[PDB]
């Protein structure tokens, strides 16, 4: 998925993007 | 500067998105032109080989198998800055044509990769036209995957240019082009990525792939 490919590129950085 | 093997030359490709039906007023994500010049010709697939499959099948065995003149390296800046993706009813394409000399039928298999690991595959198959004395493919507006529709949505709303360089980085296509009938590979195109600055249109460089 977009999401996956997106969490393993950014580490902890794209969690918090993707939360708030 | 050719994509072109022996048999078989991409003269155009584009990967653009416009407002459906409203157009002329598309938006190039990246673009490879006859219309459009550009400016180390090989690169060594050591570089590049955990960004592609590399099973049965993968870009090293395909390599192998041959023929070496059809194998190719292409790096993108691609240019996102359009507002289009944020209005909505957009359409995604991508649009190549190639030429050869020789009457065939190709397949053109593109596989989408993620660290390495196809995750979307497209596969089209055309036929030659001939005109003005030699043989024309083309593949026109094929729709993105919803996949890449996604990934350039997120993309391009990231707040870092550096961190769109990033998720590029593991983000490749493998393109495949095919004789239907015999299996020859007739072009195969590993494409790689950054992402232009906001002052700046695509660019792309093209090298021959190598093995040592």
């Amino acid at each position: 998925s977009v999401e996956d490919h997106f969490a393993k590129a950014l580490g902890d950085t794209w969690l918090q993007i993707k939360a708030a | 500067r050719s994509i072109a093997s022996s048999k078989l030359w991409m003269l155009e490709f584009s990967a653009f998105l416009e407002r459906q039906q409203d157009p002329y007023n598309k938006h190039l994500f990246v673009h490879i032109s006859q219309s459009s010049p550009s400016y180390l010709e090989t690169v060594d697939i050591r570089q590049i080989y955990d960004k592609f499959p590399e099973k049965k099948g993968g870009l090293k065995e395909l390599f192998e198998r041959g023929p070496s003149n059809a194998f190719f390296l292409v790096k993108f800046w691609a240019d996102l800055n359009t507002n289009i993706d944020d209005e909505g009813s957009a359409f995604y394409g991508v649009s190549s044509q190639y030429e050869s000399p020789e009457n065939m039928i190709i397949t053109c298999s593109t596989k989408v990769c993620s660290f390495g690991k196809q995750v979307v595959e497209k596969v089209e198959t055309e036929y030659a036209r001939y005109e003005n004395g030699h043989y024309l493919y083309r593949i026109h507006r094929s729709p993105l995957c919803e996949y890449m529709i996604n990934f350039i949505h997120k993309l391009k709303h990231l707040p870092e240019k550096y961190m769109m360089n990033s998720v590029l980085e593991n983000f490749t296509i493998l393109q495949v082009v095919t004789n239907r009938d015999t299996q020859e590979t007739l072009l195969c195109i590993a494409y790689v990525f950054e992402v232009s600055a906001s002052e700046h249109g695509a660019q792309h460089h093209i090298y021959r792939l190598v093995k040592e």
